[PDB]
DNA sequence: GGCTTTCGTCAACCCTTTGCTTATCTTCCCT
């Protein structure tokens, strides 16, 4: 027994569209799963999987080059160079309309879940992009299955995305079978012994390199099973749908 | 005794505004909101650059992308949000120790100016910067927490009293030097003239097709939002030799001028985010300049 | 000749590496040698302050020729001699600097690892010359170092004319329907 | 000592023309305005060309956007809002020492006699620029600040002293000279007969399959803001060997004639505002080419 | 003894120019 909560239309601008080295576009699900992580940390509500679709994408920039973003002199110590350009490290920046349907277990009202998710979005900032505007998140449940695909088209229209799978690896498949590739997660290759320039001092840190899958963008009401949509964080460190792999 | 800067100390963006979509309304009509559109147009010109006499004689063709009014509607309005937000001095990557007795010389920060020159850049139509020129009549409506202003005529290179803006500004102080957060709805009613040119964001962009390329958010013109959120924190008028104001940068440096205002004087974010640190008895318009830096956000590598 | 390259890179600072958070950022300089994915066509970048090195007499750098013909796998696998794959190892070292990099939360059950992404320079160097061999262009180009990219990695010093990344915009929902 | 100018030093226009729609009206019916349609015709005639005599009994088949009068009104009217904007002197991309310099170098510039030409190059109806030919008479009202100004009978090559323009042109120098802006509605009523055929802007175009292809504004007939800003700062008649008034560039340079009258003889605008910055004094028609260079905008540098 | 400023050091490309998908609809039945 299914509970979803979904924000239609989140109207974001300013998304770190550099997904990474090799990826640079629509945020991928490890961006969304952390989105779900951050509100089962500040409104306390935990996550399972989240659904999300993109209604509106752009990247800023050409249809070969991304805008670059001017650098502002924010290091210490450069002063005297400050009145000089700002050298630019590669950062692309995009907008984009999304559709986040949550998997959350509540047990009290609709109201003061509708309420929390409102405060937790006002306050969040999906992909180090400003949320320009939101509809008014709405809880729907999934009974059973068809109560499952009633919440599957509730996020009508969004496009989704659905896991299809590396077969070899990643540059071969995007030429030949013509899917997106995007991060479902890291690979840890060197514990780090510093952390003293890092957020916590206690939580252990791994330099990471992004592993990635190759997914395909499909409507959410032509997609059959909704958990092929729904991402969450795998045991792999990397994130994962609960369907599987979309056939 | 010299407690010393983190290396990577980084703060959060506190004014967060949105793209600033641009439709096109009549000073009589201002509810037919209609997307300008972004046009590509072709142009034939003369090559004229520092180095090119030789080749002065012969022409120039560039693709531009332009954005001017329908000849129907003699108004641009100009729609974004502002958030402003608090939890100003909390760092996410700077430890507990140079951030906290940061943050506890910033409490006398009077956060009331702030939030008086935040919401007056956001009011007098500095985010509006090519086209509040030749304006016949700038009008902006803030709407915050279902309740609405109008300001006709604010001069934008100074900070004149008006209770409207400070009204505004006590919630947006509350808010920065608080908790929260509050969002003004800004609406730009800007009486340009029938088919007179806008101008939204160009981009920073290599672009083989277009040499001048703006931003366009479904092909309706926009401007950045770190473009409008370098307009809200143009309050510097606090460096030295001071006339116009700046945007708040750590070195008060306007790379578009070529010039940095708060370099090299001992008056730059390093400085004196020392000086408040270490007990040094720091001004009040100092302190507003580290607290506007801090509003602002930025990671500070040393 | 290579170990004549091989020490002109050992005399400089002479990193070997195929992670690197420096291109996310010029100024970081953090470079990460991963042993298990060393393959046969595993492209391989290295490190020099500003890209220093001599040419060989066909005026290319050591990242040229040790990166056609697989000889970078010949030398880590020792068809060339085991006291060269001795000075290949001397330049093949993690050097490590979290600063001007991203830091995020991953969940690995009941808990966090502040995991801080670099890139694959495999990824980069063999996606670029693939996509632009296998005629893909539903890509980004961008030039990493910035005006001048020797100050940042030497494939950003060779390979000029920009990196090869996915353009990974999803279809757009048409709003008249 | 010398003052080098900065690297990315730009000038906005201050001169901003809309794009100016084409209308059809009578001499005495101009308040009947029906909108000039681009139509397209496809024309057959000659092979022509300069080379290839072999190929001239072949024919020769293009479609051409064509744009005429309707054979009920005689009188080609066009319709456009100039809007003259102050702060010439601000560069900004450059603002600092040189830009400041050269400032102080042209505050005592005949901004009088730039203002006289421009408000006569929108008078005389040089921004008709082949419409001229065949038109029996060219009137424009000027409506300024609510202010009807009706000019008849103006030769263009020469600037004739008249009040009319003289007396918009006080204003548009007080703008130019200092800050604000004006804006000119100007309505051109020209005499073309019955049926004439009027002459828009044509696009540049590179994927062909059409030889004229005329600018439109959903669908009537219009000119590109560049053109009628190149024919209102066509006052350079300050050029070694003037016979004729140019349009202002910072070479002097006019395409169709593949020259520049102003290169290779050191009073193209880039040695001139060197000059001008390094303390030697320009006479008078030199700072109002230079002035007259800021006023149109542009970027010199590097 | 670092430390912060400014000047000197080291380079060199082969590019290509839209689809990715493509929207959430009536049989029985009796009241």
């Amino acid at each position: 027994m299914r509970k979803f909560i979904i924000v239609k239309n989140v109207k974001v601008d300013g998304i770190n569209a550099k997904s990474s080295d090799i990826t640079v576009g629509m945020p991928p699900a490890t961006t969304f799963c952390g989105l779900g992580e951050t509100m089962s940390i500040k409104t306390g509500i935990v996550v399972k999987a989240v659904s999300y679709g993109s209604v509106k994408f752009e990247v800023r920039g050409s249809r070969f080059n991304t805008s670059v973003t001017k650098f502002a002199w924010q290091d210490r110590g450069n002063g005297g160079k400050a009145n000089n350009n700002s050298p630019i490290q590669p950062k692309p920046l995009a907008d984009g309309v999304f559709t986040l349907c949550f998997e959350v277990e509540w047990e009290d009202c609709a109201e003061v879940l509708v309420d929390k998710v409102t405060n937790f979005i006002n306050t969040a900032r999906i992909a180090g992009g400003t949320i320009a505007s939101f509809n008014k998140p709405f809880v729907k449940v999934a009974k059973d299955a068809e109560e499952l695909a009633s919440v599957k088209n509730a996020m009508m229209p969004c496009y989704v995305v659905v896991d299809c799978g590396v077969e070899v690896n990643i540059f071969e498949d995007a030429v030949n079978r013509k899917l997106q590739p995007m991060v479902n997660g890291y690979k840890k290759l060197e514990k780090i012994v510093d952390n003293k320039h890092m957020r916590d001092k206690f939580t252990p840190a791994y330099l990471a390199t992004p592993t990635y899958t190759m997914i395909g963008y499909k409507m959410v009401s032509n997609v059959d099973n909704f958990d092929q949509a729904l991402w969450q964080y795998g045991e792999n460190t990397k994130v994962k749908t609960i369907g599987g792999i979309y056939n | 005794t010299k407690l010393k800067a983190p290396a990577v100390l980084a703060y959060s963006r506190k004014i967060n505004p949105t793209n600033a979509l641009m439709f096109a309304v009549n000073w009589s009509d201002r509810d037919n909101t209609t997307a300008v559109m972004v046009g590509t147009k072709t142009v034939a010109g003369t090559q004229s650059v520092r180095g090119n006499p030789n080749d002065a004689d012969k022409g120039n063709i560039q693709t531009v992308n332009f954005a001017n009014l329908p000849h129907n509607k003699n108004t641009l309005l100009v729609k974004y949000n502002v958030k402003f937000v608090g939890d100003v001095f909390k760092a996410e990557l700077g430890g507990g120790e140079y951030s906290n007795t940061l943050q506890t010389a910033l409490e006398n920060t009077d956060f009331g100016t702030l939030a008086y020159r935040y919401v007056y850049n956001i009011a007098a139509g500095r985010t509006l910067w090519r086209n509040r020129v030749g304006a016949e009549s700038i009008e902006t409506v803030i709407t915050v927490n279902d309740q609405t202003f109008t300001f006709s005529d604010l001069l934008v290179n100074e900070f004149d009293e008006d209770v409207d803006v400070a009204e505004i500004a006590d919630m947006v102080a509350g808010v920065l030097s608080g908790e929260g957060f509050v969002t003004l709805k800004v609406e730009h009613y800007m009486l340009l003239g029938e088919g007179s040119e806008v101008f939204p964001s160009q981009e920073f962009v290599e672009n083989s097709k277009l040499s001048k390329q703006l931003f366009d958010l479904n092909g309706q013109a926009a401007m950045h939002d770190q473009k409008i959120g370098n307009a809200i924190r143009t309050i510097d008028t606090w460096y030295e030799d001071a006339t116009t104001p700046i945007a708040v940068e750590p070195y008060g440096s306007v790379v578009r001028n070529g010039v940095a205002y708060r370099a090299g004087n001992k008056t730059d974010l390093f400085t004196l985010m020392d000086g408040a640190v270490n007990g040094k008895s720091l001004t009040e318009e100092d302190q507003m300049f580290v607290t506007a830096n801090l509003i602002r956000g930025g990671v500070f590598g040393g | 000749m290579i170990k004549e390259m091989i020490e002109d890179f050992i005399s400089k600072g002479g990193l070997i590496f195929t992670h690197s958070g420096r291109y996310t950022n010029t100024n970081n300089s953090c470079f990460i040698f991963n042993k298990n994915d060393i393959g046969v066509d595993t492209k391989v970048d290295m490190y020099t302050p500003k890209s220093a090195g001599i040419k060989n007499e066909e005026g290319e750098n050591l990242w040229q020729v040790l990166n056609k013909a697989n000889m970078f796998y010949r030398i880590y696998s020792g068809e060339l001699g085991e006291e060269l794959q001795y000075l290949l190892k001397s330049c093949c070292t993690a050097k490590e600097d979290v600063t001007t990099l991203p830091q995020i939360y991953f969940k690995n059950g009941e808990g966090y690892d502040i995991l801080v992404p670099i890139g694959n320079a495999h990824n980069l160097i063999s996606g670029t010359e693939y996509l632009w061999e296998h005629k893909y262009y539903n890509t980004f180009t961008q030039k990493l170092g910035g005006s001048n990219p020797q100050n940042c990695t030497h494939a950003c010093n060779k390979m000029r004319g920009g990196f090869k990344q996915f353009n990974c915009t999803p279809p757009q929902v048409e709003d008249n329907y």
